[PDB]
């Protein structure tokens, strides 16, 4: 689940939220190389690892 | 945000309804057919001291 450490807000009520959902359409709300030209979007974790 | 509420305060007032109902149509049912077969009955034991 939520690899790095934290809390999730109102999360059953999500659970109640997906539970009369059929299908989901996954798009992109903001564009990684485009929306954010000043700030660096490379940032990794050891705490969610990937492939070794 | 009060999803769960919502769904538990309308599982309370369908799961009442549904009962209340079922008891009134087998009331009536039960009933019905006692009346009938009381009528019966009496028409018999009208029939029997005229007989003795």
């Amino acid at each position: 689940g939520t690899c790095f450490p934290g809390d999730f807000a109102d999360y059953e009520e999500l659970r109640e939220q997906l539970s009369s959902v059929s299908s989901f359409e996954r798009f992109e709300i903001f564009p990684k190389e485009r929306s954010w030209p000043n700030h660096t979007t490379r940032g990794v974790t050891a705490a969610c690892p990937h492939a070794m | 945000l009060e999803k769960r509420m919502e769904n538990l305060n309308k599982k309370v007032d369908d799961g009442f309804l549904d009962i209340w109902t079922y008891n009134a149509e087998l009331l009536v049912l039960l009933e019905n057919e006692r009346t009938l077969d009381f009528h019966d009955s009496n028409v018999k034991n009208l029939y029997e001291k005229v007989k003795n």
